[PDB]
């Protein structure tokens, strides 16, 4: 009755490029969810299968330094961390 | 324009 | 083509953290155009597309007031449902609703929707006849029997055949020039060598709209129906969407493979080749 969120973190464009980074989280329930990498949070929606989804974006500009997003959610015992690529 | 809802 | 006007409602209770959170979100042809959210500064109905700003102050004032009534009403449904299911009064619970219509090209109703879910699962829905209900369990049957006695189906049928499609036609006239906007994808193939002696071709489609897209990889005229990694179409976060399909190929044999991009923006589908 709880649904594990699917995660996609990804650049809006492809080292110096002033880009925004999006965290796209789908297929989860209940809707309470915690997302972080300042980070702006889009407004939540849901889809005809009743499952929720959101987008988390914040500006950045990359280079060997690492980047990811951690998603806390009651479906998972431990937060899920997903690294860029 | 959304409908006004009744009670379940 | 067909068009739809559909409202996606959410009420989620926060025991101890105050009143339940309530929201209504409106879609025209599956594009968000209005939004209400109890958790804003002054909860107001807001336009979510530039072309909704053509409505005057009366509209927002009526929809804001209507939403506050629905909100108060869904706070009671949450208490009612907990009692029907005889659940503990400590946890958070959710109600969701899908409500609206789909109309054919003549502007007449094709389908109406009145779908309730409790805690992520089907609760009661209005059947296609617009006269009768499907309850998902015995709790939902109390609602069914009550709504049969109230004439709720008749009240919904009138709304979905009259009010709803009339508002959709109103919304279409203002938004059509924006909702038929089509952005064709921007395709390129990337290359990523891996151990051992095989390589990942990844076919990208970027900045396209609507999100309806199909991507294929092929060897000498055959759809490599797996396996071949596919990514759920995703928003770029600016009105456009992204998607890639990748396939693993032997070293040196890249040129025998072609990627194919199918999207309504493209006169001719794209063929790309490393």
């Amino acid at each position: 009755i709880q649904k594990t969120p699917q995660i996609q973190v990804y650049s809006r464009h492809p080292n110096g490029k002033p880009n925004i980074l999006n965290c796209y989280v789908t297929q989860f329930h209940p809707p309470h969810i915690e997302i972080q990498m300042k980070v702006e949070m889009s407004d939540m929606s849901f889809s005809k299968d009743w499952s929720f989804y959101i987008l988390a974006h914040t500006e950045f500009t990359p280079t060997t330094d690492t980047y990811a997003c951690r998603v806390k959610h009651a479906s998972m015992a431990e937060p899920k961390t997903v690294y860029w690529d | 324009s959304i409908i006004v809802f009744n009670l379940v | 083509g067909p068009h739809s006007l559909r409202y996606f409602v959410t009420a989620v209770s926060r025991p101890g953290l105050g009143e339940p959170r309530y929201m209504e979100v409106g879609y025209v042809d599956d594009t968000e155009f209005v939004r209400f959210d109890s958790d804003a500064e002054n909860p107001r109905y807001e336009p979510r597309a530039r072309w909704m700003e053509q409505e005057g102050p009366e509209y927002w004032e009526r929809e804001t007031q209507k939403a506050k009534g629905n909100e108060q009403s869904f706070r009671v449904d949450l208490r009612t449902l907990l009692g029907y299911y005889n659940q503990s009064k400590g946890g958070s619970h959710t109600i969701q609703v899908i409500s609206g219509c789909e109309v054919g090209s003549d502007g007449r109703l094709l389908r109406g929707y009145q779908q309730y879910a409790y805690d992520g699962c089907d609760y009661i829905a209005l059947n296609e006849d617009l006269k009768t209900w499907t309850a998902a369990d015995m709790a939902a049957l109390i609602t069914k029997h009550k709504w049969e006695q109230a004439g709720e189906a008749e009240r919904l049928r009138a709304y979905l055949e009259g009010t709803c499609v009339e508002w959709l036609r109103r919304y279409l006239k203002n938004g059509n020039a924006t909702l038929l906007r089509t952005d064709s994808p921007k395709a390129h193939v990337t290359h990523h060598s891996r151990p051992e002696d095989k390589v990942t071709l990844r076919c990208w489609a970027l900045g396209f709209y609507p999100a309806d897209i199909t991507l294929t990889w092929q060897l000498n005229g055959e759809e490599l129906i797996q396996d071949m990694e596919l990514v759920e179409t995703r928003p770029a976060g600016d009105g456009t969407f992204q998607k890639w399909a990748s396939v693993v190929v032997p070293l040196g044999k890249e040129q025998y493979y072609t990627c194919h991009v199918y999207h309504q923006g493209l006169p001719e589908p794209l063929t790309l080749r490393w």
